[PDB]
């Protein structure tokens, strides 16, 4: 329960990062978790290096979205301010 | 008696329920009719209103 | 115009580079000339979002309403003791 | 195209028109004294913008893919209209 | 030439109550009245009428005829009581014009330089605002045939002065008014948006019928040029349609942020004041 959770506590979403150093997040020399979690991450397996392209990440907007729950959200609460009246 | 007057307590109170959501959109039309009144009052009147000396 | 490099606008302003960054970033300074300068790649670019006035009108109102409430504490609490 | 989207490139029309890029100006500019577009030319990528259109024919299955595009227009305003006063219609009497 | 037309309830009801008239001994055909317009500007304006016996044979359907004589001495009778009062045309009730309604305009086009014929409905149903206008044009075509008349529809709207909307006003007792900002805006959402639909439905499948039955043609006089007209715009985004997206996004912002100033103000006043008097009156009297 710590090694999987230190890959769902990792990213998303975290920046750029050198692979030897990556060899020193998962330790050991070269095991076959650091091939289980560059699949898994996905984020980006990159060569001598790592990316968190693209872009960081989704790019919420949020654009109109949000404007339809934002019509709703005074739908019911001018039907509450006809409870009043 | 006792179960039958229980069955006879709720007829008031269930007409009575009907009684408040009645006058409440009783007095809710009423009021947008005392509003439609407000526009009454605030049209009163003139445009154009000749004004006078007040004592 | 808005962006432009900062060598020819001294050509145009008949100037060294030295005292046109620190003059422009000194009417910047007087916030009178809305942009900013770049030195890195000798540029300088103008832009600006005036209105405040929102911002305003909720301050005035709600920063005077602390005094409100402490206006109600007065009665509020008077009828606990 | 479906588009718009309306933003072209340079090698889309000297391509088509197989003509010189600095003729594509005359080329795009003189259809904005025809009348047919109104769009602006972006000159950096050397793109260009094309704004409304001009008309003319069209065809066959494009009055049934007009229903298509009508009734999705009614199933929407009807759908999300009838949720609106679904709300309302309670507090109204 | 004439854009928009001002009809009042008052020649509305005067074609109506003639179908009530015509309508006690019936049968077919329809109210065919004379028009008195007033023309201030280009836009025209309706106060009075007045309806005339007409009737029209189907046999010979093109058959039509008025009473001049009445069209005579009541314009002498009306233009006597009323120097403002004018004909500008005439009008019926519909529903649909046959053919023949346009020999009766080219008839009295020596009343009046330009006459405009008002279609009606006597009985409402669908699809909105009652009746039609059409003014008498000569369009010719693009096709360059010999010149016809093709009347062309002129958007109409009801209005009233001073008098005209004293007897109506009072005559609704109907439904709450308006209200402002409440009901209005959102009934007007529902019948503009769904009248809306079953309007261009409807339009759409005379659409596909006259090109299924009726050819010729109808296609494509306008037909061609119409419908790429509603494939002018699809028309989504990409681009700037998502840019525009967060800016209506930006724009509700400044309206909400002051709702929430209402609301704390609203709150506050009321609140406070309402508990001060509620209180107060329970401690001095209890």
């Amino acid at each position: 329960t710590i090694r999987d959770e230190i890959a769902g506590c990792i990213e998303k979403a975290y920046e750029k990062i050198l692979f030897t150093e990556a060899t020193r997040i998962l330790f050991f020399n070269t095991p076959k978790k650091m091939t289980d979690y560059a699949k898994k991450r996905g984020w980006v397996l990159g060569p001598n290096n790592y990316y968190s392209f693209a872009s960081q990440q989704q790019k919420p907007e949020d654009t109109t979205i949000p404007s339809t729950e934002l019509a709703k959200q005074v739908i019911e609460y001018a039907r509450q301010l006809e409870m009043i009246v | 008696d006792l179960y039958s007057r229980y069955k006879k307590l709720q007829q008031e109170l269930e007409f009575l329920e009907v009684q408040e959501e009645y006058i409440k959109d009783e007095q809710k039309n009423l009021k947008k009719e005392f509003l439609h009144a407000q526009e009454e009052v605030k049209r009163i009147q003139s445009i154009p209103l000749v004004i006078g000396q007040f004592l | 115009f808005s962006r432009v490099q900062i060598e020819h606008i001294s050509s145009l302003i008949k100037l060294s580079k030295a005292d046109v960054e620190r003059k422009l970033s000194q009417m910047i300074l007087d916030k009178k000339f809305h942009g900013i300068l770049d030195q890195g790649e000798g540029v300088l670019i103008i832009f600006d979002e005036p209105p405040v006035d929102k911002t305003y009108e909720a301050a005035l109102e709600t920063i005077q309403n602390m005094s409100k409430v402490v206006d109600s504490l007065y009665n509020k609490a008077k009828k606990l003791t | 195209r479906p588009a718009n989207h309306r933003q072209l490139t340079f090698e889309e029309i000297a391509k088509s028109a197989k003509i010189t890029v600095n003729e594509v100006e005359l080329l795009v500019m003189k259809a904005l004294s025809v009348g047919l577009v109104k769009g602006s030319i972006d000159e950096v990528d050397k793109r260009v913008h094309m704004t409304w259109v001009q008309p003319r024919v069209l065809d066959l299955q494009q009055i049934k893919g007009m229903k298509d595009r009508l009734e999705f227009w009614c199933t929407d305003v009807k759908s999300m209209e009838m949720l609106v006063e679904h709300q309302a219609h309670d507090i109204l009497t | 030439a004439v854009q928009k037309v001002v009809v009042h309830p008052l020649v509305l009801l005067s074609v109506v109550d003639h179908f009530n008239r015509i309508g006690k001994v019936g049968n077919q055909k329809r109210v065919v009245g004379v028009l008195l317009g007033s023309w201030q500007k280009k836009v025209l304006d309706v106060s009075n009428s007045f309806a005339v016996p007409f009737d029209e044979d189907d046999k010979d359907d093109s058959v039509w005829f008025l009473d001049h004589d009445y069209l005579e001495n009541m314009y002498g009778m009306f233009k006597k009581v009323n120097a403002r009062e004018r004909i500008v045309g005439w009008y019926h009730t519909g529903p649909k014009l046959h053919k023949n309604d346009i020999a009766i305009n080219e008839l009295m086009k020596r009343y009046c330089p330009n006459s405009v014929l008002v279609i009606i409905d006597v009985k409402p149903k669908d699809l909105g605002l009652p009746t039609e206008a059409y003014i008498s044009v000569e369009e010719v075509h693009d096709d360059g045939t010999p010149t016809s008349k093709t009347f062309e529809h002129v958007t109409s709207e009801i209005g009233a002065e001073e008098a005209e909307e004293v007897g109506v006003e009072h005559l609704l007792r109907d439904i709450k008014d308006t209200t402002v900002g409440t009901l209005s805006q959102r009934i007007t959402n529902q019948v503009h948006g769904l009248k809306g639909l079953n309007s261009k439905l409807l339009d759409i499948r005379s659409y596909l019928e006259k090109v299924a039955t009726g050819k010729l043609p109808i296609n494509h006089q306008i037909i061609y040029q119409l419908q790429d007209v509603f494939n002018l715009l699809p028309d989504v985004s990409l681009q700037e349609f998502v840019k525009a997206f967060y800016l209506k996004t930006n724009d509700q912002m400044v309206v909400v942020y002051l709702a929430s100033l209402i609301r704390s103000v609203v709150a506050l006043h009321n609140l406070i004041n309402n508990k001060i008097a509620n209180r107060d009156a329970e401690k001095k009297e209890g």
